[PDB]
């Protein structure tokens, strides 16, 4: 008598609702009822205290129930699924924080960058190794965090009247990344104090030198453009500032090492950079 | 961590329900998502018709609740509460046309789009109770997207079209079109207040709840010189 | 037709009325729901996530707002010196508004259940020392001494040995729920105070910094609930959204 | 009578409300339905019918409107010369509006599924040659060369040997449905481009015409669907119907 | 033709519904089929009554959808939305008489046809919600006929009665008659907008969807010097 | 409790509807769930690549469930069910297109013409052989198509203000047929680009010289007047124009060969031509 | 009370609406129908005369 | 919709009408009722004191 | 950033005092005949 067409039809949750129409969406809300290796690459995760799996979900390939694109996607599986090391960011005493957009960091690097450029569609999760070596006499903490759909906001002219939008070097800063001008609101008006509801790991220098967050592919879509859409933003921010006495190593680098996990590329055409 | 890992603990037979913190009970409360002026004079919507780009990020109370999550898939009960600017209930008949993307957006009050042979329209009076319809989850995506870190189109993302950043066309569900149903101009200034009650809500990826003043509907922009703290403050950390 | 009688609630628009409304699209089926990671089905999943508690909610300066997320354990005179103080109320205006627990507590009137505050020492590996983190039950005022504060619920935190302690603030209330204490008659619903005391001292060798920082990560336990879903006061819009 | 309570949707006329209305004729039986040929029960039966794609949508002249239904393969210099170009979007303003698929795509917001474009060579039997018909997935711009276009989905069409090829435009999309790309932010929903390239050349002997024509017949595959039934923009009334 | 006859293909477990492209979901959306002026002054329908020849080809959005098919058999939910030219909801009582072919068409507002002893009439107020009735499939034919290639009658089909060409009397379902129910002239200028929602739709013989401007209700005539293309155009075929 | 009187009662499709009245039409819309010889005549269909059966339906006789007229219909079966060849149309380089109305082409020809004239009622399907011989050095395509209830529109005075209706020589042009003044809108305001949703066949001269569309009887009625009502219009239109070099045969005829299929005539009276 | 929603046909008087109306006489039984000759149950009985 | 007929008591607010009203909080569960001494279930318990 | 495209190991040497770079046998030929700075650079294993 009724189209099974509410928003929770495909979900695993039973709903006792009231309906009077042939559309299930017309119904009531109702109530219910250590060496890591990938590719030709190897990292070390002895001092991280665990590896964070983003939302408890391993980066699987696209489910055939879940995909829409009828073209056979390519899975290069070693040549693109491998640790990619970006250029280092120097953690300083005045380091506000940096972000990296994904897979915008890797659309210009490796066969992953070519597969991102040559294919319209892209799907991968990510093993993100953020490492920061410091001595036992250095101190400071990094919130290494994965903010999905990290839409950058502007200062809006500072006052708030100008409707600015962040430039392409800011929304998609590539493998270099972009600093946080305002890490407290994450350049997005949302507090970094609540950033740990996102997949996060602390680089507390006394405790661990590296953070390994393993991120699944997070989208409303089974695949997307690797060039336009950035599925998430990795945020590496000094919540506790870097401190050391003079004589200790002042150059404290944060190296960002990225494994695309189960990369899947569909819609092959010419190589397009953006 | 536990509490008898912490203190001495008594047996508390706790029957405290979690049913009001579900996504239904948090989001199936109709909130203002748009308010449409249909005035007599002025430049706002002066010809007795109005075309509202459907965007629930214009009212901050609803917007902050939905931007708790990145992705939200829901049906929505849309209630349209029409009155005057004084709140008067006048004998006026309105047409509430859902104009989906690609459908002809009405250029006027006497437009042929209002013939609504395929568009959903609600003909209601203001003397009638507030017109209430269930809309489905209508996105081409599997969830709506309050945050789209990226661009809709390809090409050189230059600064004269940086406004496409954040613009998810999987969220652009079309135009809500309201007119007074008449060949003559209506006798009353009208305010159509739009109330959306989400239902069958699924939500993904919890986000930090917006701690700045919202400024624009399409972007998470914040006032740069007026960055307020997330909460209130005090003189010292050792005092209250 | 069938003899019916309209009751008083007729033609009202209750915004929380879970009713059946007319579907605008008669046979629309939605886009099928793909699996997306991070599905929340209940807001208490977010309450149980440790978010940064802004115990250091002194620096309102915009260049110093990141100093709110952490607070300075430093080398002391070896007494029970007061390090930090915050009320244990998640829905209160103060340090808990920075938390996801506290911001979701803005959307509910009444909360029940134990709270966790994780204190993360962010000093050097060579930095050592002990903290007395005392949760005071609601009757006690601000303890003048550490020897007044350990009468309450407290943990001894050796932070050179254990970089993260968790102060479980136990649900200790007269009422089964607390309706979000304010500085007024609703201080009846105060959870009490959390005060941080130097149990030994911040002991540091040569070459390691004499000042460190504690990031407090506050959350809620699994016994935590909320009820009476309300509009939030922890974020008021001031500028109209253009 | 029976205690009832009117809800907010009371007395509205939703035009898509599938309701029960009062019958004006109490015992009218209709004329019995005879069998008529050509019963459509679903509009996708019409989407799967190949209708003429107006790839040559240049001649707006009323004497030259029949030139829109076909386009001139001619003898070239033997490179990968560009013959014809069209976007693969059925609901877009352009070549697909001539199709029944495209006009039914005017009545729906979102479409999904593979498209077929049948290219029918209408030259002489003695005319021979090869075409590269390349569907470009949405990220690629207009290919400057044939050697840029065969990187996409493409078919090699020997038209002297096979008078009708079918370019199946495969459903290659990020989203499960496409909401009818326009020259704006909805170009997110572009299907991509179809470009026709001379793979060898239009090779003709003496006595057969040096210029031929391709009739493109575009349709939809059996996996094609539409949803969100909307008013059409592909035909606006301007003059009032007297 | 297939797609792995064309490219390399992955398994797509496709649950995409076709239920919205059925004839019900395409045609069970009420669209304007007629708008009746009952003005105070003028020559349109000045005596408080009006006789509308039932013809859904007067409004182009509904007409183009039905002329997608040649033959359509359907019941129809007819909704009559009455208001003023300003859209005001005035306290006026109307009689909506279905006058079938051969029944006495009302000559005036005080006509004896309005006694409606056998004709279906709807007595509704304008303050009432828009009067809504199901009409059946009433044709002597087994389908309605938006295209009748021929003539009703026999004889010499000369040019002073070429207007009978296309006229299917199996489509002429009679006159919709509307009056203000009174012996005196009504106090308000009235507009009765007629909205037809087809239901139990069967349709035969898909046709090309009309790509010209409709000009007259009874014929498929098109402007001969203003023959527009079916779609938009461009400068060259090699460009976009 | 309910009259079975909706419009879909006789259909084979089940409907779950809501009703509150004794009329089923008052309910909701709801939701669901090679030598061809006839008569004394023979054509050749070796080069057509198939024979198009209109809407997949063979021209059967009238079903007894489907008929209304109680008089016994005559079925001459050979003398009227046979290939009827019309006068040729010369395909030219400037040929806009022609149409033929049915059975108006054959109301003046053969015993079919006499049975159409002598009987009020007529029912037949049609085997329509449209043939166009051209050499392997000629080129061009014909959309041979069957547009049912091909109501001709006028130019409406050109501007659109004049309410012209097409004359009897244009609505019913007989066996000669009428050219398309505007083949793009088919002299009916409807695009010829969408004409292939109707039963159609291409005469692509490189591929096939003949088109054989077999049309059933298509009407809302079991029988109709052969004189007034034209059940369909055959459209033979040069989508791709005829082209050849000078020296090849310029006279390219399109011969229209028509078999009324299962002709049924009821209501015998005097011979009436119109 | 019970949540109801008035549809567009509300408060119209369709003259051919076969509805239930309120009985003016709560327990009236009619005069019993005697047999009368010439009962027509269908107007086609008169068409065939 | 379903043919209904409003009776005279429509739209009155009888203060002693034991009716169903719309709940303002869709999934609110109350604080669980602890045992309190001195529960009166009937006022005649007080009359007998 | 050019070198991590090859086979590489990340060696935290303050944490792990001995790493082992396994140079994998990656060759066109089944054996390598000892590359020299000439035409036998065909048999180079590559660079570390
Ligand atoms: C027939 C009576 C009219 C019925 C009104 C139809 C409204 C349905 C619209 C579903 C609401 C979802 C909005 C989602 C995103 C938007 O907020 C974006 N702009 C945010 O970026
Ligand atoms: C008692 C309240 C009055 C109820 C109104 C009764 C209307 C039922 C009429 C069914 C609609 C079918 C119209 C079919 C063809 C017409 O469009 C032709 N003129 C086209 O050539």
């Amino acid at each position: 008598h009724e189209n099974s067409n509410s928003a929770t039809e495909g979900s695993t949750i039973n709903y006792t609702t009231i309906n009077y129409y042939k559309d299930s969406y017309a119904a009531t809300a109702g109530k219910q009822s250590a060496q890591l290796t990938i590719g030709n690459s190897t990292i070390t995760t002895q001092e991280a205290a665990n590896i964070i799996v983003g939302y408890g979900e391993w980066p699987s390939y696209c489910s055939d129930d879940d995909a829409t694109a009828v073209d056979k996607p390519t899975r290069p599986d070693v040549s693109v699924n491998r640790f990619y090391t970006l250029d280092t960011k120097l953690w300083e005493k005045s380091s506000k924080g940096w972000y990296w957009k994904f897979p915008d960091v890797l659309t210009e690097t490796g066969v992953f960058g070519q597969n991102a450029q040559f294919h319209y569609l892209y799907r991968s999760g990510f093993c993100i190794h953020v490492q920061c070596n410091a001595s036992k006499f250095h101190q400071g903490a990094l919130l290494v965090a994965i903010l999905p759909e990290y839409v950058i906001g502007t200062v809006a002219g500072g006052t708030g009247t100008e409707d600015s939008h962040p430039p392409y070097i800011q929304t998609q800063p590539g493998a270099d990344g972009f600093e946080l001008q305002h890490p407290y609101v994450l350049d997005a008006g949302i507090p970094i104090s609540q950033l740990t509801v996102c997949p996060h790991q602390w680089i507390n220098l006394r405790t661990n030198n590296c953070a390994t967050i393993i991120v699944p592919y997070m989208n409303t879509l089974p695949f997307d453009s690797a060039l336009n859409h950035c599925n998430f933003g990795l945020l590496v921010v000094p919540i506790s500032p870097l401190d050391f006495d003079q004589g200790a190593t002042p150059v404290i680098p944060i190296t960002i090492t990225l494994a695309p996990m189960c990369s899947e590329f569909a819609g092959l055409r010419q190589a397009v950079t953006q | 961590t536990s509490d008898e890992s912490m203190i001495e603990t008594r047996c508390v037979l706790n029957s405290h329900s979690t049913a009001e913190t579900t996504l239904d009970s948090f989001f199936s409360r109709a909130g203002l998502v748009g308010e449409i002026d249909l005035p007599l004079e002025g430049t706002t919507n002066p010809n007795g018709y109005a075309n509202w780009d459907i965007d629930i990020t214009g009212c901050a109370q609803m917007r902050r609740k939905v931007e708790l999550f990145t992705y939200m898939r829901f049906d929505a009960e849309f209630t349209f509460v029409a009155c005057t600017p004084t709140g008067q209930v006048v004998p006026q008949l309105l047409q509430y046309m859902f104009v989906p993307p690609g459908a002809p957006i009405p250029e006027s009050r006497e437009s042929l789009a209002w013939q609504t042979a395929t568009n959903p329209s609600v003909f209601v009076k203001l003397t009638d109770p507030p017109a209430q319809v269930s809309v489905p989850f209508m996105s081409p995506a599997s969830a709506y997207q309050w945050f789209y870190d990226g661009y809709p189109t390809f090409g050189e993302h230059k600064q004269e079209k940086d406004l496409e950043y954040g613009a998810c066309p999987n969220n652009m569900m079309g135009t809500f079109s309201v007119r007074t149903v008449g060949s003559s101009k209506s006798k009353y200034a009208l305010v159509v207040r739009i109330y959306m009650r989400m239902k069958h809500v699924r939500a993904w990826i919890p986000r930090p709840m917006r701690n700045q003043n919202y400024l624009f509907k399409a972007n998470p922009n914040y006032a740069g010189d007026s960055i307020k703290p997330t909460g209130t403050s005090r003189n010292a950390i050792t005092t209250l | 037709g069938f003899p019916t009688e309209l009751k008083p609630g007729t033609n009202q628009f209750l915004t929380t009325d879970d009713g059946v409304s007319a579907p605008i699209l008669p046979n629309f089926h939605p886009t099928p729901c793909i699996h997306i990671p991070g599905e929340v089905r209940n807001l208490l999943e977010l309450c149980q996530v440790e978010t940064i508690l802004e115990v250091n909610n002194v620096p309102t300066n915009a260049t110093s707002l990141m100093e709110r997320l952490r607070f300075p354990v430093s080398a002391q005179a070896g007494k029970g010196e007061l390090c930090a103080v915050f009320r244990a109320d998640p829905g209160r205006d103060g340090p808990w508004q920075s938390t996801m627990l506290g911001q979701l507590c803005g959307y509910y009137t009444q909360w029940s259940g134990s709270l966790e505050v994780t204190f993360m020492f962010t000093g050097s590996f060579m930095a050592t020392g002990k903290m007395l983190i005392a949760y005071t039950p609601p009757g006690g005022p601000l303890p003048k001494d550490r020897a007044t504060a350990m009468l309450g619920t407290h943990v001894i935190w050796d932070f050179g040995l254990q970089s993260s302690v968790t102060l479980v603030i136990p649900w200790i209330s007269n009422t089964h729920y607390r309706a979000h204490a304010r500085d007024g008659v609703f201080d009846y619903y105060t959870t009490g105070l959390v005060s941080i005391w130097y149990q030994t001292n911040y002991v540091v060798p040569i070459g390691a910094p004499n000042t460190a920082y504690i990031i407090a990560l506050a959350a809620a336990q699994k016994n935590f609930t909320m009820k009476l879903c309300k509009d939030t006061s922890h974020m008021l819009q001031t500028a109209s959204i253009q």
